[PDB]
């Protein structure tokens, strides 16, 4: 599991799991523009079909 | 006296010879075919190697002959240059290095064929030494690295003498007094100043608007143009030249005019260099027969694993799209040569670095800020100048920034431009950072040693991501 | 009367950029220099005339020797004036000394000069030079307080004829013998400079091998090796008894493994090492105990036993190096201010800044074996890479040292050209734990050093190099 510091502190920042997001880079490494892709999808989230 | 084999290398430059090298580290029984006298190709024999050569001593000569060491309380009596001497020094490492080829070949057991390469056939090369000698390779893949050859200009001739190619300037016998650049672009440039520094009045004339060639940055450009004039290398930009004539005195009269129009003028040199760009070598290979056809600029189209539409027969490095480079045409030769044993192709160009070895010295890798803006991506900036760099200072050597360009929202690193000292080296460090996808708070956190240069790349990074760096 | 958020003492390395630092995050901040100027050792007598000094030295001896001659680079006589060559490393000192002050100034630090010491646990009291008091009433106490020479018990540091580091980097005259105790990174670049301009120098050593601790043996002995044929002398394995300063001016020195001998030199340069400089500070005086060498023990926060008094530099455990000050200055701050405080001393970097240049960040061959790890060795030669042979600067190599189940890069370890440089991109790789092969595939400038790294890297994971 593989994420940089900086990386580790803003999905912590955020209260998010690094389990949770699966990472685009170099042998699935998390960048940061996936916390942030995740943070935006957990938003429109909340507009997506349900029951 | 036929030959069988797995993998046939046309060529032995750059391209050539590490992909031959290579195919034979991975158990392909390989031959390598070379029309040249030495091996190496353009970047060891009247490339890379002879210029960056010239490029070091002359840069010394500059240091000594000038203020540079005095004020560092070296005092030499009467300097003065012994240019055979230097050439000397020059043609030592080429020899080494070609020879060193030869050797790497032997080690590795690639077989070298010393003639003129033509493929005659979908799974056949025949090389035809100069006495007509032939010889016949029989093979499953053929690899072209065929390489390249100066651009001519059109009007103008060269004759290696007082008109000259690169080829020439890297060998003229004595430093001429005038000298005049056609083109200003990394090749022009880094000939341009060896002479310059030697003792000649040196100008470029360049058709667009900037010195350095495409892709580089606009401000890095700029600043570097502007340093370069200050050393006394003069330039005429959107300028263009019409033509070339011998006087009888044995000087030249270049006639140029603005590239728009008219402000038609002439400028006279002892020296004429043709540096305008150089093309795909494709002369006689036997394409045509193949049913291979060239793209408008010469280059052989290939796919994503360097195929040719024969999908047996591959081609690598300057005789193909992309960069012409030497550690790109390397590159290439070593994923090709991997994917004909069955592994994955993958290069990006946008990861391959550009050096220009003046003093300054400038380096980039990835996007420029007019590649960012015509792609409409959004970006922010980090700069650090070497003035307020430890290592550049104690040195006296404080020319020029490096400038990090990052996505305005995610912090990814998208291209890092170098301009000043150490800047060759400096590069690979951030090509290192976006094979990573590294992002500029990542490189700013990096224990980074003190004093060295590189901490110009770290701060540079750490302005891009937090706003503000520490010692600017 | 006056009061802050953050009281740093000391301007080295470590203080001053703690102190920007600081101040860039919003907080009021105050930094405390006992010294006339700012910087500590690092910038008034340490990395920064000493690099200035092995630049000069090494101009110095391509002019005066083969170098510009192969070149075609002739000249009439080549001669020192070391009084310009001095000046000229002055002039970067006052340079760089001036530029902190302006950034104290542009990030609204206030400066005060004074030696400070710690009265309460909210308060710092700086006595001028002249008795004039000035306190600090603060929540945050940051000591960088560096370090100090370190005596060699039996000799007497006078700075002229017996000097310390101090010393040797402002001698009036080149020194016709000159021996240095201590053959570490230190020792030996001051060594090289004056064996350069003309010294003839030994150096002598307790430990059996020159370059002080954590360097590659390999690599130690290559580069021992290397300096002897440039005419640096070693005495290793050798302890020195004491020195005896004679009547006609010169120095005898006695040393022994026990075999008893004598060496005379007209100086003698005392490098065996550095301490934490903590007097007068008021740390007994507040209940803080030291380690046998004499650091202020600290958590992963940099702070003390009193929660908001922290320390970092010099004056703490680890690596005695400039990088490492300024990176604890900024994670300590950092950590002040609610963040995360870590840093892994096996990626801090050294460097030593000779001709050749030596370089290494991770672990040393014997470091792997002492933990014993799995790993393979790729080696490559500079006498193979383009940009050394083609400026002719051919010797040395790069070392790099990979894990045999993983192929993740542990060590790489620089003999030669560029090596200072080259380092960071050694270290670049190691934060992002890569493998041998993924630096091989890294698209390297040619030509550059570089490629160097780059070829070891891809021998030390396939097994080949192609260059060599
Ligand atoms: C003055 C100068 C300076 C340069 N500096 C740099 C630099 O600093 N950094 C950098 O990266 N690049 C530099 N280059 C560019 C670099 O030289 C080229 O990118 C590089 O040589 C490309 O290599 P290649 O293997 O594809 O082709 P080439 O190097 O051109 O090799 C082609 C080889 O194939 C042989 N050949 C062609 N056709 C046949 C045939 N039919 N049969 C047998 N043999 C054949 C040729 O004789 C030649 O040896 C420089 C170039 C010049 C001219
Ligand atoms: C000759 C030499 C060459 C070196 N070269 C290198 C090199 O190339 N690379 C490298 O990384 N390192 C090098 N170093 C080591 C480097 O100088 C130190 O590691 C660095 O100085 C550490 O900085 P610091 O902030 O921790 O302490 P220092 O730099 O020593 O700064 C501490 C400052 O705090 C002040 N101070 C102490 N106590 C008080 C007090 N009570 N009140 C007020 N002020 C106080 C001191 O006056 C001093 O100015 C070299 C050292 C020497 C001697």
């Amino acid at each position: 599991t593989l994420a940089t510091p900086a990386v580790r502190n803003l999905a912590m920042e955020n209260n998010i799991k690094l389990s949770e997001v699966v990472g685009s880079g170099k042998d699935g490494r998390i960048l940061k523009e996936d916390i942030l892709n995740y943070l935006e999808k957990q938003t429109l989230e909340h507009h997506h079909h349900h029951h | 006296q036929p030959i069988d084999a797995d993998v046939t290398v046309i060529g032995s430059g750059p391209g050539g010879y590490v992909a031959a090298i290579k195919a034979a580290q991975l158990g392909f029984k390989t031959v390598c075919i070379e029309k040249n006298e030495t091996l190496g190709g353009t970047c060891l024999n009247v490339g890379c190697i002879p210029s960056k050569a010239l490029l070091n001593n002359s840069h010394y000569y500059h240091m000594a002959h000038g203020k540079d060491f005095a004020s560092r309380g070296i005092e030499m009596s009467e300097v003065r240059l012994n240019l055979d001497k230097m050439m000397e020094q020059k043609s030592t490492a080429v020899k080494a290095l070609t020879g060193g080829i030869a050797h790497l070949f032997k080690q590795n057991k690639v077989v070298h064929v010393n003639g003129y390469g033509k493929i005659t056939g979908k799974n056949q090369v025949t090389a035809t030494k100069a006495d007509g000698g032939t010889q016949v390779i029989d093979t499953k893949n053929i690899l072209i690295a065929t390489g390249s050859e100066v651009t001519p200009f059109p009007g103008i001739t060269i004759d290696e003498d007082t008109i000259v190619s690169s080829t020439g300037a890297l060998s003229l016998k004595k430093v001429p007094e005038k000298m005049v650049v056609i083109g200003a672009g990394v090749i022009g440039v880094e000939l341009g100043s060896v002479w310059q520094r030697l003792g000649a009045d040196v100008t470029a004339v360049e058709f667009l608007g900037h010195v350095g060639g495409v892709g580089i940055d606009m401000e890095i450009s700029k600043n570097f143009q502007r340093i370069l004039q200050k050393q006394g290398f003069k330039f005429k930009l959107n300028t263009k030249v019409t033509g070339a004539t011998k006087k009888s005195d044995g000087k030249i009269d270049v006639s140029i005019e603005a590239a728009s129009g008219g402000k038609a003028e002439v400028i006279t040199c002892d020296v004429l260099l043709v540096c305008i760009g150089r093309r795909p070598f494709t002369k006689n290979l036997g394409l045509e027969e193949l049913g291979i056809e060239l793209d408008p600029r010469g280059r052989i189209p290939v796919n994503t694993r360097f195929q040719t539409k024969i999908p047996n027969i591959y081609a690598i490095g300057d005789v193909v799209a992309g960069p012409m480079l030497a550690h790109k045409a390397e590159d290439e030769g070593i994923i090709c040569v991997e994917g004909m044993a069955g592994g994955a192709v993958h290069i990006d160009y946008n990861c391959v670095p550009s050096v220009i070895y003046t003093h300054p010295e400038v380096a980039w890798v990835g996007k420029s800020e007019e590649q960012l803006k015509e792609e409409g991506i959004e970006y922010k900036v980090g700069k650090f100048p070497f003035a307020a760099n430890s290592r550049a200072k104690t040195n006296a050597d404080t020319d020029g920034m490096v400038k990090i360009l990052g996505q305005k929202s995610t912090d990814r690193v998208l291209g890092a431009h170098i301009l000043g000292p150490g800047a060759g080296e400096m590069v690979n460090e951030a090509a290192l950072a976006l094979e990573y996808g590294a992002s500029c708070e990542d490189i700013a956190r990096v224990c980074h040693a003190h004093p060295t240069l590189s901490e110009a790349f770290r701060e540079a990074n750490l302005a891009a991501s937090f706003g503000k760096s520490i010692n600017f």
